[PDB]
């Protein structure tokens, strides 16, 4: 639940 | 369409958004490159565009998976990434 939906995240 | 990236201290150097519930394009539940980070591998080698649909990473399927589940697959990369991209398939392709 760190990366999540309705938000982008850098890989 | 495949893009080999060298993963490093800035990661792969891009930001994705897509996946089950995080679908970037209405009707297309794929992982989409939403941002590209400065000096990132995908910004240098990447020849990648914001709006690209990731099919897979290291040929691990990113097709209709949870955003975090996908991001974890791109995160668990070291010094080499074989990025598998397609242009928006179930939507307006570009």
């Amino acid at each position: 639940q760190r990366t999540r939906q309705r938000n982008e995240t850098q890989v | 369409m495949e893009i080999k990236l060298i993963k490093g201290p800035k990661g792969l150097g891009f930001s994705i958004a897509g996946g089950v519930g995080n679908q970037h394009i209405p009707g297309d539940n794929s992982i989409y490159v939403t941002k590209i980070i400065e000096g990132g591998a995908a910004h240098k080698d990447g020849k990648l565009q914001i709006g690209d649909k990731l099919l897979a990473v290291n040929n691990v399927c990113l097709e209709e998976v949870t955003h975090e589940e996908a991001v974890t697959a791109l995160k668990n990369t070291s010094d080499f990434v074989y990025l598998k991209v397609a242009k928006p398939t179930g939507s307006h392709h570009h």
